[PDB]
Protein backbone atom coordinates (compact mmCIF):
# COMPACT_ATOMS: atom_id res chain seq x y z
CA UNK A 1 0.00 0.00 0.00
CA UNK A 2 2.48 2.90 1.44
CA UNK A 3 5.06 3.87 -0.84
CA UNK A 4 3.54 4.58 -4.29
CA UNK A 5 -0.11 3.84 -4.04
CA UNK A 6 -1.26 5.46 -1.26
CA UNK A 7 0.58 8.78 -2.75
CA UNK A 8 -2.38 8.37 -5.80
CA UNK A 9 -4.84 7.64 -3.29
CA UNK A 10 -4.19 10.98 -0.78
CA UNK A 11 -3.77 12.32 -3.96
CA UNK A 12 -7.26 11.65 -4.93
CA UNK A 13 -8.71 11.65 -1.19
CA UNK A 14 -8.02 15.50 -1.11
CA UNK A 15 -9.30 16.31 -4.18
CA UNK A 16 -12.67 14.62 -3.22
CA UNK A 17 -13.02 15.42 -0.08
CA UNK A 18 -12.59 19.05 -1.87
CA UNK A 19 -15.07 18.06 -4.52
CA UNK A 20 -17.55 16.88 -1.77
CA UNK A 21 -17.13 19.84 0.58
CA UNK A 22 -17.93 21.71 -2.47
CA UNK A 23 -20.92 19.89 -4.25
CA UNK A 24 -22.55 19.60 -0.37
CA UNK A 25 -21.51 23.35 0.41
CA UNK A 26 -23.13 23.79 -2.79
CA UNK A 27 -26.30 22.38 -2.60
CA UNK A 28 -26.78 23.12 0.85
CA UNK A 29 -26.44 26.99 0.19
CA UNK A 30 -29.03 25.67 -2.71
CA UNK A 31 -31.68 25.07 -0.25
CA UNK A 32 -30.19 27.46 2.80
CA UNK A 33 -31.09 30.00 0.51
CA UNK A 34 -34.89 30.01 1.07
CA UNK A 35 -35.06 27.30 3.48
CA UNK A 36 -39.13 27.91 3.41
CA UNK A 37 -41.34 26.43 0.37
CA UNK B 1 -32.18 11.61 -0.84
CA UNK B 2 -31.90 15.45 -0.40
CA UNK B 3 -33.44 15.11 2.71
CA UNK B 4 -33.88 19.42 2.83
CA UNK B 5 -36.40 19.52 -0.30
CA UNK B 6 -37.65 16.06 0.07
CA UNK B 7 -39.19 16.93 3.46
CA UNK B 8 -39.77 20.38 2.60
CA UNK B 9 -42.02 19.76 -0.38
CA UNK B 10 -43.70 17.25 1.68
CA UNK B 11 -44.17 19.85 4.12
CA UNK B 12 -44.97 22.46 1.55
CA UNK B 13 -47.59 20.65 -0.25
CA UNK B 14 -49.37 19.15 3.27
CA UNK B 15 -49.63 23.21 4.13
CA UNK B 16 -51.01 24.04 0.44
CA UNK B 17 -53.30 21.22 0.09
CA UNK B 18 -55.04 22.39 3.41
CA UNK B 19 -55.08 25.81 1.86
CA UNK B 20 -56.52 24.68 -1.62
CA UNK B 21 -59.20 22.43 0.51
CA UNK B 22 -60.00 25.45 2.37
CA UNK B 23 -60.19 27.75 -0.46
CA UNK B 24 -62.58 24.97 -2.42
CA UNK B 25 -65.13 24.84 0.53
CA UNK B 26 -64.69 28.61 1.03
CA UNK B 27 -65.19 29.50 -2.29
CA UNK B 28 -68.22 27.05 -2.02
CA UNK B 29 -69.73 29.18 0.68
CA UNK B 30 -68.95 32.37 -1.41
CA UNK B 31 -71.27 30.59 -3.77
CA UNK B 32 -73.95 29.92 -0.95
CA UNK B 33 -73.42 33.70 0.41
CA UNK C 1 -27.18 26.18 -6.37
CA UNK C 2 -29.54 23.50 -7.60
CA UNK C 3 -31.41 25.72 -10.77
CA UNK C 4 -33.96 22.57 -11.10
CA UNK C 5 -35.72 23.27 -7.43
CA UNK C 6 -35.11 26.92 -7.34
CA UNK C 7 -36.19 27.94 -10.42
CA UNK C 8 -39.39 25.17 -10.21
CA UNK C 9 -40.19 26.26 -7.29
CA UNK C 10 -40.63 30.38 -8.71
CA UNK C 11 -43.10 28.29 -10.81
CA UNK C 12 -44.30 26.91 -7.47
CA UNK C 13 -44.53 29.94 -5.74
CA UNK C 14 -46.60 31.78 -8.18
CA UNK C 15 -48.66 29.07 -8.04
CA UNK C 16 -48.91 29.40 -4.03
CA UNK C 17 -49.38 33.03 -4.71
CA UNK C 18 -52.27 33.03 -6.34
CA UNK C 19 -53.78 30.20 -4.24
CA UNK C 20 -53.19 32.33 -0.68
CA UNK C 21 -53.90 35.58 -2.60
CA UNK C 22 -57.30 34.47 -3.30
CA UNK C 23 -58.32 32.20 -0.43
CA UNK C 24 -56.79 35.32 1.82
CA UNK C 25 -58.76 38.27 -0.05
CA UNK C 26 -61.52 35.27 -0.13
CA UNK C 27 -62.40 34.93 3.12
CA UNK C 28 -62.32 38.22 3.80
CA UNK C 29 -64.98 38.94 1.65
CA UNK C 30 -66.92 36.00 3.10
CA UNK C 31 -66.28 37.62 6.45
CA UNK C 32 -67.35 40.37 5.76
CA UNK C 33 -70.71 39.22 4.74
CA UNK D 1 -0.04 7.56 4.36
CA UNK D 2 1.26 4.49 5.51
CA UNK D 3 1.05 2.08 8.18
CA UNK D 4 -0.78 3.91 10.49
CA UNK D 5 -4.64 5.56 9.81
CA UNK D 6 -4.65 4.38 6.32
CA UNK D 7 -7.68 1.99 6.67
CA UNK D 8 -9.39 5.27 7.64
CA UNK D 9 -8.02 7.02 4.51
CA UNK D 10 -8.99 4.18 2.20
CA UNK D 11 -11.96 3.35 3.78
CA UNK D 12 -13.26 7.04 3.44
CA UNK D 13 -11.78 7.15 0.10
CA UNK D 14 -14.03 4.67 -1.31
CA UNK D 15 -16.91 5.69 0.57
CA UNK D 16 -17.15 9.36 -0.34
CA UNK D 17 -16.20 8.41 -3.79
CA UNK D 18 -19.63 6.31 -3.95
CA UNK D 19 -20.97 9.51 -2.14
CA UNK D 20 -20.03 11.91 -4.26
CA UNK D 21 -21.32 9.74 -7.61
CA UNK D 22 -24.68 8.61 -5.50
CA UNK D 23 -25.51 12.15 -4.84
CA UNK D 24 -24.97 13.22 -8.38
CA UNK D 25 -27.20 10.22 -9.23
CA UNK D 26 -29.16 11.45 -5.82
CA UNK D 27 -30.03 15.25 -6.99
CA UNK D 28 -30.74 14.05 -10.66
CA UNK D 29 -33.59 11.83 -10.09
CA UNK D 30 -34.24 13.48 -6.71
CA UNK D 31 -35.50 16.68 -8.74
CA UNK D 32 -36.51 14.75 -11.46
CA UNK D 33 -39.08 12.44 -9.40
CA UNK D 34 -40.77 16.14 -8.35
CA UNK D 35 -41.75 16.82 -11.73
CA UNK D 36 -44.77 17.89 -10.31
CA UNK D 37 -43.72 20.60 -7.50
Amino acid sequence: GCGKSIDDLEDELYAQKLKYKAISEELDHALKDMTSI
Amino acid sequence: GMDAIKKKMQMLKLDNYHLENEVARLKKLVGER
